[PDB]
């Protein structure tokens, strides 16, 4: 019976965490994509003199 | 007017043979290579090439009603032909006996089959139906010894098919007498395995006589009716004319450009 | 360096070699799969095949099987135990004999469908080596040869698994082999109170038959425990109406092909119970599916032809369905 | 003892209500301007054949040139993808192989199955004779995906609803995980092998801790099973991909699902999942014989690779994002590019 007492202790720990709005999250994805678009080579295709499987 | 045409008729049936085989060798090919289509790529082959360096020659022959090359090339046309339908039909028994192992030996049919094995026997068969035609041709030893075949052979306009009795009887027996038996005798049985498997099957709780039928029938009433007058007219007295025995050869000529058709049915084709 | 790349090609060549030789050997195996519920007797099969066909812990093992079937009963009989590691003193042997003779006991022994009991609990307090239950996690696996042909007997086995997620593995084997406990129609497995055990292994056959993954493999059906059917039958004790009420309405098939000497009774019962699985099958069974059912005792009936000729009609069958014949 | 379900019912709608009170816009509503990337086609470069059988792991390495790839032949094959030529070829000892690793510095190798055991394999030794140098024993089930943190210490999560991580040295768990009700399916390490997380048949996912061993958040938003999972290259996102058609994006600063990756012609479920090099492609497989390019910003399908005869059962992206590694079941690797 001693599940139930266990459970409930470890839902109260997730219940006291801090929480930012997902306005900011987006934001900060968007900008990592934008900064780092330009080195993806399967994003923008490099041209064939530079490419080691071809 | 129905003789110019006919050769619309010629045109449209020759150029089946052609279309219609290469579309499953690029297949076979290009994307389905197991153990028992290498027999099928070899008939496949062997029809197309006896079909495009055939066909249009004796339609021409025909519709001109004169010869235009020379003697050796028409020695060149009668070698091909012959050795494209002695190797065409030799095939047939070898499908008829491997896929005999598998239903009556499944175990060992694994162990006894093998890609070096098929292309050895594919080779033999080969080397086998190339030995009758091209060397009795090249070697004029087929010549018959009366008076009619004298200006055929004197001259190089015409061309016709005259051949000693000796030649004609040993390549009709090594051509059609060992096949047919060979594949009678081998579908008989399959059929008794499947009766037995279907009569397990009901007493532990005719697709198959149809396709067989089939498969049977329609080379067989295609063939035989070509290779029945090969004996018989050489020993009567004149007794079969040759329109007959054009029509007739013509005949066994199509059944290879449908038999594919009648073979290669299987899902991933 | 034109040097480097030469090594590398040859070590090509030796690997790529070794491959070759290695593809004929797997081509050339059958493997056959076991499956069923607990206590069926999927292990005992695979001892059979080892001592007979192709190919010192059995004291302490034998003796532990032992004292916990005396306790189970005798603690029971009334309505240390569990004390770790404890050898079986001169003593401690002799003092455990003596409680068999007890006529209380015996009592208890005659209901022992009510409660959980081992089978092996008569044999070893009053083939020895194979009568013993012991679990194994790990993947149980044995190869023989019949008639130079190899083949492949695994058993995955253990402990309950209501989801089986690693049956899509299992997608190209030769057949499955399926046992059941046909002499436990009037126990509960594991929980006291659920369905007949042979309830519980109905469900479990119709899930396996009806599964996506499964949709071209056979099923190889061993009836087994035989011996303890005929004796369920012969005694007053239970009768299959009570529990099966369907029973009382079923009837003798006519294709009935009994033993040289067995009871009218007997022969009913090992029908209704083949049948019963047979119907499962037939419903959705279109093709590419079979069933093959078999009256097997695992222990006393020693011969692996019955797998060696149905695996043959399988891949003959299976040939035959290839080329459109049947 | 009732009464504590009671108090748990408060718990839960606790963490709902700070949840819907984060929720200050949906990303679609936020990315609307940004120009879609366009129609993405890829051409297979490689063909690696010499497999007996079926194909369920693969991993690349450090260095991007050199892949090992794991059947249920018995076979662990090294691949040089430059030139297309094996290295190695190690028979196991169990037939039943279900994952594969490489590790970071090149030397180690592992494995894993139905077996309930982990192997770890060397490779520069003397004398050029691979042995099996550890055999980590200590689980109840299959195992599922391992991992390496260094030469050192691995991560295993088994079917019994735990996982561990081991320590190759002495061969012992240093610490255990437990919390999972359904059969664990996939992990995957953060970048900084910090943290790390666990995809669960009970559709549900959670974030370790490495050093404390305990649970640290808990995400519910799927419906079915969950069988592949992998980190944003930033390292505070990561995408789901369960049993249904659709694959999820999870944040865990915002602690709640981004967007939801779907199509009304798809009915299939997902096997693996993989980013690109800057986050801004999520490849995922399928059953449907193929593998579809997602993006990441915006839902939209862009390309399919369909160059395979049987289902896609393994996927990855090399460390300098230049090619794409897709095995299936009918025993051909393909490199793309
Ligand atoms: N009387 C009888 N007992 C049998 C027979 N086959 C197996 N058993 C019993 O089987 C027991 C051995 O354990 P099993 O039931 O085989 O257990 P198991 O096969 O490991 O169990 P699972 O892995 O769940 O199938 C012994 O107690 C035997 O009495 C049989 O034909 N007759
Ligand atoms: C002119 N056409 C020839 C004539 C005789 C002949 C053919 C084929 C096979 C043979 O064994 C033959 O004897 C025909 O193709």
């Amino acid at each position: 019976i001693a599940q139930a007492r266990k459970l409930v202790e470890q839902l109260k720990m997730e219940a006291n965490i801090d929480r930012i709005k997902v306005s900011k999250a987006a934001a900060d994805l968007m900008a990592y994509c934008e900064a780092h678009a330009k080195e993806d080579p399967l994003l923008t295709p490099v041209p064939a003199s530079e490419n080691p499987f071809r | 007017v129905w003789v110019v045409g006919m050769g619309i008729v010629m045109s449209l049936i020759v150029l089946a043979i052609v279309f219609g085989n290469v579309l499953v060798i690029t297949a076979i090919a290009k994307f389905l290579q197991t153990v028992t289509n290498y027999f099928i790529t070899s008939l496949a082959c062997a029809d197309l090439v006896m079909g495009l360096a055939v066909v249009p020659f004796g339609a021409a022959h025909i519709l001109t009603k004169t010869w235009t090359f020379g003697n050796f090339w028409c020695e060149f046309w009668t070698s091909i032909d012959v050795l494209c339908v002695t190797a065409s039909i030799e095939t047939l028994c070898v499908i008829a006996v491997d896929r005999y192992f598998a239903i009556t030996s499944p175990f060992k049919y694994q162990s006894l089959l093998t890609k070096n094995k098929a292309r050895v026997i594919i080779l033999m068969v080969w080397i086998v139906s190339g030995l009758t035609s091209f060397l009795p041709i090249q070697m004029h030893w087929y010549r018959a010894t009366h008076q009619e075949a004298i200006n055929c052979y004197a001259e190089e306009t015409c061309c016709d098919f005259f051949t000693n009795q000796a030649y004609a009887i040993a390549s009709s027996i090594v051509s059609f007498y060992v096949p047919l038996v060979i594949m009678v005798f081998v579908y008989s049985r399959v059929f008794q395995e499947a009766k037995r498997q279907l009569q397990k099957i009901d007493k532990s709780e005719h697709k198959a006589l149809k396709t067989l039928g089939i498969i049977m029938g329609t080379f067989t009433l295609c063939w035989l009716p070509f290779f029945i007058v090969n004996i018989v007219h050489v020993i009567q007295d004149n007794l079969i004319r040759k329109e007959v025995y054009i029509l007739l050869n013509w005949i066994g000529y199509v059944n290879s450009g449908f038999n594919p058709l009648i073979y290669c049915r299987s899902p991933d084709f | 360096q034109r040097n480097e790349e030469k090594a590398q090609r040859e070590a090509n060549k030796k690997i790529e070699k070794q491959l070759q030789k290695d593809k004929q050997v797997y081509r050339a195996t059958h493997r056959l799969l076991l499956l069923g519920a607990g206590e069926s007797g999927k292990s005992t099969i695979v001892k059979q095949m080892r001592i007979l066909h192709v190919n010192a812990t059995k004291v302490q093992d034998i003796k532990n099987n032992l004292k916990e079937a005396i306790e189970t009963i005798v603690a029971a009989m009334s309505n240390v135990m569990n004390v770790p590691d404890f050898d079986f003193p001169p003593e401690f042997y002799e003092h455990a004999k003596a409680l068999w003779e007890d006529e209380g006991v015996r009592a208890c022994y005659e209901r022992s469908n009510e409660y959980q009991l081992i089978d092996c609990a008569q044999y070893f307090l009053d083939q020895d080596l194979l009568r013993c239950r012991v679990l194994t996690s790990g993947i149980f696996e044995t190869k023989f040869q019949v008639d130079k042909v190899n083949f492949h007997m695994f058993d995955v086995g253990g402990q309950r698994d209501e989801r089986r997620k690693w049956i899509q593995c299992f997608n190209d084997v030769t057949a499955i082999i399926f046992v059941v406990a046909s002499s436990s129609y009037n126990m509960v497995i594991r929980e006291d109170n659920q369905t007949n055990r042979l309830q519980e292994a109905l469900n479990l056959f119709k899930s396996i038959w009806n599964n996506r993954w499964l949709r071209t493999i056979s099923v190889i059906l061993f009836l087994n425990k035989q011996d303890l059917l005929a004796e369920k039958v012969l005694a007053g004790k239970s009768k299959i109406e009570d529990y099966f009420p369907e029973f009382a309405r079923y009837t003798t098939p006519e294709d009935a092909t009994p033993e040289p000497g067995e009871d009218p009774r007997v022969t009913r019962a090992k029908y209704f119970i083949r049948d019963e699985f047979l119907r499962i099958s037939t419903a959705s069974g279109d093709g590419r599916h079979y069933c093959y059912p078999h009256f097997t005792c695992a222990v006393d009936t020693e011969n692996i032809r019955r797998v060696f000729n149905d695996c043959r009609d399988i891949i003959q069958r299976m040939h035959l369905r290839q080329y459109e014949l049947l | 003892l009732d009464q504590l379900r009671q108090e748990a019912e408060q718990l839960k709608n606790q963490i709902r209500d700070a949840r819907k009170a984060c929720a200050d816009a949906t990303l679609s509503q936020i990315t609307n301007n940004i120009d879609p990337v366009g129609r993405i086609q890829m051409r297979t470069r490689r063909t690696l054949r010499g497999h007996l059988a079926k194909i369920y792991a693969m991993h690349w390495g450090t260095d991007s040139r050199l892949l090992v790839s794991a059947s249920q032949d018995g076979k662990l094959i090294i691949w040089d993808s430059y030139t297309t030529n094996k290295v190695h070829a190690i028979p196991l000892r169990s037939s039943w192989v279900m994952t594969c690793a490489y590790a970071p510095s090149g030397n180690y190798v592992a494995c894993g199955g139905l077996d309930n055991i982990c192997s770890i394999y060397n490779l520069k030794t003397r004398e050029g004779n691979v042995r099996v140098s550890r055999e980590l024993a200590g689980h109840t089930g299959y195992l599922s995906c391992c991992r390496f943190l260094d030469d050192n210490q691995i991560v295993t999560s088994s079917g019994d609803t735990t996982c561990a991580l081991w320590d190759i040295e002495t061969g012992q768990q240093t610490t255990t995980f437990t919390g999972h009700t359904g059969d664990v399916m996939s992990l995957s390490l953060a970048p900084d092998t910090r943290l790390f997380v666990s995809g669960a048949c009970d559709a549900s996912a959670k974030l370790w801790d490495v050093r404390e061993g305990m649970c640290r958040q808990t995400f519910t938003g799927h419906e079915s099973d969950i069988n592949a999972i992998c980190f944003f290259p930033n390292g505070n996102a990561f995408a789901t991909g369960s049993d249904d058609a659709t694959c999820r994006l999870f944040d865990l600063r915002a602690d709640q699902e981004l967007m939801t990756y779907s199509h009304d012609n798809i009915i299939c479920g997902i096997t693996s999942v993989s980013f690109s090099k800057s986050g801004r492609l999520l490849l995922a497989g399928y059953d449907d014989f193929n593998c579809n390019v997602w993006d990441a910003l915006k839902a939209d399908r862009a390309g399919v690779l369909a160059g395979h005869d049987n289902r896609v059962s393994c996927l990855g992206v090399t460390d300098d994002g230049m090619a794409v590694a897709t095995g299936s079941w009918d025993s051909f690797l393909k490199i793309w590019n």
